């Protein structure tokens, strides 16, 4: 996802 | 003016702005102060991915110094009715009902922000009229403080009689003491 | 303006105004909206004539819609301080604090003219803040509330129960009811 | 800014606003201060949701302080006229003309979300102008107001005189309360 | 904000205000106060509706306070002009010029929700200046006065000297005086 | 208008505003909010009176809802410091300050009539600007709370850590709780 | 209102008002914001004082917030410049201007009241225009409160670099501090 | 208010105000603002104390930030009429005419208090208009500048083009660089 | 008014605006005063741009007087929260608020216009109430000032008491002094 | 209203605002008063300009009073980094910052149209505040002077001393005077 | 509002506003006050028009009042640079920039219509501050004035003194006196 | 649907 | 006299 | 890139 919680790679 | 982002998908391109890019990916903002009409409208995202998803989780981002009171349950209840655990963080403030709904957010999935600052206190208004009136307008406003207390003893995990003391007047909590407190969960120093 | 007039007196003519006049013949005005001044100015006139002679009565004209309470009790307080009899009498109106002390005058010497009207009802006020000051202000008001009924069922004779209802609501009373309804003894029709 | 939405279809991909999104789920929304125009616009919405599905259950949320009395009767005899029954839900609060459009909702089908207030009171009005022009406009409200208490009596159960000394001030009534007098139907704590 | 609806047709989806949606269905609002550009938009959907169809009913959905007479009349006389049949409905009020816009629709084909409110009263004006021109705007609004009651007896049925005595000050009909009144022909209490 | 009253003497007759009369015999009133001009005429009566007889009481009517400290200190200094005893009586209401000049009158000579009320609570104030002002101000008028509390301890006879209890907020006091409080002594109900 | 007194001399009675009459005794009052018409009755004060007697104190009672610099070392240089010893006297407060003008009294002759408090900073000032102006003005403020603290540091007998830093920004002194600080002498705790 | 003053005379006590005394004195003061009335006063009192006596001198004290120029000069013009030597004072501030005034006086009798300060500048002005008008006003105002700095090169001594330099912009000057500068002659600093 | 402009690409031309447009390229335009809409704004366009890419710098200028702390403390807990390096340039000014922003950039990534300006000063504040929530309020901006002096002392390498001294009174910084103060590192002169 | 334009390409018609379109061609405009809005506005076009082809000059084309000087220095500074030629032109006027961006443009490239008008003076500003503080303002903006009187010296090809003496104050110059004055290059009367 | 046209073209439909559909046919309007803003424009669709075509006429429709006369040169400006001859014509009226953007016209191509007005005078302005401010703006209008008026002879015709002397106050022409002027070549009264 | 009313997966 | 600093009987 | 940290050709 995109928000601080969501993970991104 | 709000920008305008681009999303790639098998179909084709697509124009959205910035805080309906967002939504997409279940985020939700909370800022300024908190009345019917933006109120009316956070209740109308949180429904809507409710129905797009109900097992993922919805983020609600909270920078604000408070408002109406009758406005922010409107968004207090419906996060205790869908299914999805609504996450809050706080950025910059989160005030008088700001901290409520902080504080309303799903059990482990409180936030604040290294930097962000909480304030409490307990419920103002006023009348002007009839003394019988004033009896009527005096008993609500005080029956609606009792609510809110049992229900910040409820999600902090505070005994009721520390929340009354406590709010009796202004009181800040930097975001430590807010885990300490009760009132969030963790903090997001940094990305891991 | 206010016009002046002339009394013939053994040593030699003296120029009054009209209202100082008349208080040299035991005749105070109570004009208009009941404020801190203008009742700090009445209560000095009655301790004055007290002074000059303490068993002539005081006579008392009354038009006026009320004003504050605070500033109401003193002139209460004192017409039942001094030993002279405060009659009081009804020109054109006597509303909330205005019929209070119309029937706050002494036993038998409370008037109203033929066409004059009285009104009652309980008392305004008003506060902005915290609930808990809410409380506060608000169980003060109600006190004030029923101590004016006692009193207004003391000079008037009726029951605390009856004043209680009436004064729920604007009630409005002729002359021949205030009569009746204990407010005021009697009606100057005529001149006799 | 209202934010946008996608609704995915056979066809393609198609572009909603929030609200609009919701209107074609049959959800139609009561924000603020009920006047002409939002009250006109609500009408235009229940009138087309009949249209395309008359068998099909209309929901209207309210979160409302009320407003004008004849923008709020044009909503009701609206509700009362269309096949689909028009369920009602309270969130935040319903006051005065908000809270005549809830209990006037279908019956069986009227919520409160477990946090939410209900206020009834009696109309407010007035006029500035002849005595005979006042005897006027002053029998036209008691006629609202006798209008008004039979509508809340058939909706509620109550009876009228049970209707019109509630009505009399200002009467706040919680979520469970407004279930126990008729004015709701049961509470949604939780979906399930 | 206006919420968009969808149209399914033949060649392909179509995105609709709902206003424009409503038009398209031959239905026209009239809301609020009366002015000349709110009546010159009326006109022009009555002339685009007679165009596409003029064998075809128009209905004329009113919740308007009144306003300006000339502003009215552009709307009266287009009603008269155009060869379909103006239904009128009144929704929530009807008063002073949106009442002979109410009357004035077709023989048949007015009508009134069972709560709505009809109000009648004289023309209001007024002028400052020169006697001579005091005149001459005085005795204009007299014939002014004298046109809308010969137009409310025709159209009502009543007499020219009954329409004169309930128009000398404001007078206010329920649904069904007004169709006792003939100035509507039923009431649509539900749908059939 | 201030009425002109007559005082006979043996030198011949003499014209005096009723206010300046009163002066004559010693009494001094305090009216309406304490400022710095109103306070700076109290003050020059207080030395004028001592000036020409020390021995004599003063008398000093009170009817305010107080005002300005910095003012009203002006006029307890002066009380402390002249030989003559000041009388303090409260009419109507003494509230935060003009209560603290209330209870500093002279030990057994401070009084109450049997309706007034009294009010007690802490310093308000306030400033804008850099932290490091704000800190200033903040820690002076902590130094002024502390310093009424210590006075109002002195002539109430109370602990100071009731005074502090007491004055958290606003606190009303009848005439006789005034008189169990230690802030006056006796009521005037009649005069004997 | 101001009132009057009587002075009884042996030619016969005299009328003056307060202020005047204690003019009569060489007291003069400095009262509210310094501006140049009040401070200009001042110096008319104190030169005729001088003339009437040039060996008697004259008396200076300051309750002021201070106000305009200009205004005030009118006052200042009229009280070096006159023979007789001004005391100076602090009611309630002597802020910025006041406590110079209190200061700057005879050595010995300075005063507080024991709850007075004395408040001393910079000057404050301010322009709009080109920068070769903004200069100019700058500049002159700068010398102006270069000028301040050396007359301030020759009265307090402080040093002047002990000046410079205590009044950077707002710095109260009680009554006591005052004494130690060399702004005033002594205190008027009691008469004896 | 204006404190009163008595004079003991051969015929009897005289009651004088303060600023009335003091023009018995020969002593006129110039205070705020110049204007036009303000300044036919001061130009009354000077032909007045012409006629009393043409051989004493007049006395006049200033502090006035200036004003307007031709209010100033019909005092200039009539301090250089009358027989009279004017002596000028400048107490705590003498501005843009006011210093003109200054200046002005007679030769040998100019000063200024030890911490007065002095402004001078050129002429302020303006005018909206047409560009024909605008000419007229500009040549006017400068024809004003010119001359206004010949008098002050005349007075001060100084040459022409030494003032066009200096009130080119604001120049202030205190009390010892006022007398190097030749606009006043020496300096107050006590009496002796 | 803002300009639109045209991006080519593979599957055709592309509108956007020109803010739009460098959002696609990483960089961020941080204008005006900071408050908490903006800042809730640059707050999006910062996690979107982490979430675009996580290893491509972030951009950020800034032109800003400062303003609210509390909404730019959001911006800065953004900037150290997400991967990127978000690299800051200070264009025309960067004040109270707008210089913690740009020092609290990616270290070597910090950059002054040659002819930019930057200030820094202790936080503003203020309040008006009782003592005792005065003294609530002004601890809190003292743990402000505090905390936002540490974080300063942090980016910029210098000591914490160095940062108190500076930060006491208004500091305004050349760009070379900027690099010379660790504000940032380096002047974009030229394109090389 | 801004009109819309249509380009022809090869791909197809393509719809364009009338700045847009010239945007396209390497035009922008600075029209108004310069603040931050507007000026981030044009960084933002200059830099997209540079990205698309940094090799062809840019354009602006001038008609401003001036404004904020911040605002215009970020227009300065961008000028120079980047590596296109800015070739500036002047319709109408352009005034104290205006006239700063026209000179600061391209040597060689800066035109005046026949009847522009330049003006230039030094900057305008103010404060309100104590003397330290507007010392530290006073001594700013005295800074910005000097850099901005270099900065003209450096492009207009004059000294620093001239430049000085020039800007003191308003100084306005016609198309050939600013070519003489090296503030423009020359003059573009006609098209060859 | 603006109506919306469309243009029927070989590739298909085209929708455009009516403004910019003339501007498609060489067609600019010029209405309203003369302002910088519309004036930069006009300047836009000028250049644009020319680049499109550089041998077709351009027309300028003018119904204006006038304004700012910097905002009109760069009209003028614009039109004398480029190719293309700027056809002019008075619809309405043409007041002072107006009538010199109507004169300034290609000549044989200025028309007015047969009952438009136009109207002349010298510029306005004006200045408030210092002498030597208003030396400098009040030769440069003057200058303006000149500039006005050699231009104005150029296209008109007329003699310089003949300008002058009309336009030292309003001068109102008819469409056949401004042909007789100079001032436009001939009227369209009918189309043929 | 969406709503609170409407049920969902 | 009247004042603080003079003395009264 | 656009921006003044990104190059351009």
């Amino acid at each position: 996802g995109i928000g601080f919680g969501a993970t991104v790679k | 003016l709000v920008p305008m982002v681009i999303e790639q998908t098998s179909r084709g391109e697509r124009s959205f702005d910035i805080y309906s890019r967002l939504l997409k990916e279940r985020v939700i903002f909370l800022t300024g102060q908190v009345e019917d009409h933006m109120a009316n409208l956070i209740v109308a995202q949180m429904l809507f991915l409710e129905a797009e998803n109900p097992e993922k989780d919805i983020y609600l981002y909270i920078n604000s110094p408070g408002g109406v009171i009758t406005a922010g349950m409107s968004i207090y209840d419906t996060m205790q009715f869908i299914k999805p655990d609504v996450s809050t963080i706080c950025m910059g403030q989160a005030a008088s009902m700001g901290a409520f709904l902080l504080t309303a957010g799903a059990k482990g999935k409180r936030f604040c922000l290294p930097n962000s600052r909480v304030m409490i206190h307990q419920p103002l208004g006023g009348y002007q009229g009839q003394a019988t009136d004033i009896e009527i307008h005096a008993r609500e406003i005080l029956k609606v403080k009792g609510r809110m207390n049992e229900l910040m003893a409820l999600h902090t995990g505070q005994s009721l009689e520390q929340i009354e003391r406590d709010t009796e007047r202004d009181r800040f909590l930097s975001a430590p003491e807010a885990v300490e407190y009760g009132l969030v969960d963790s903090i997001l120093t940094h990305r891991n």
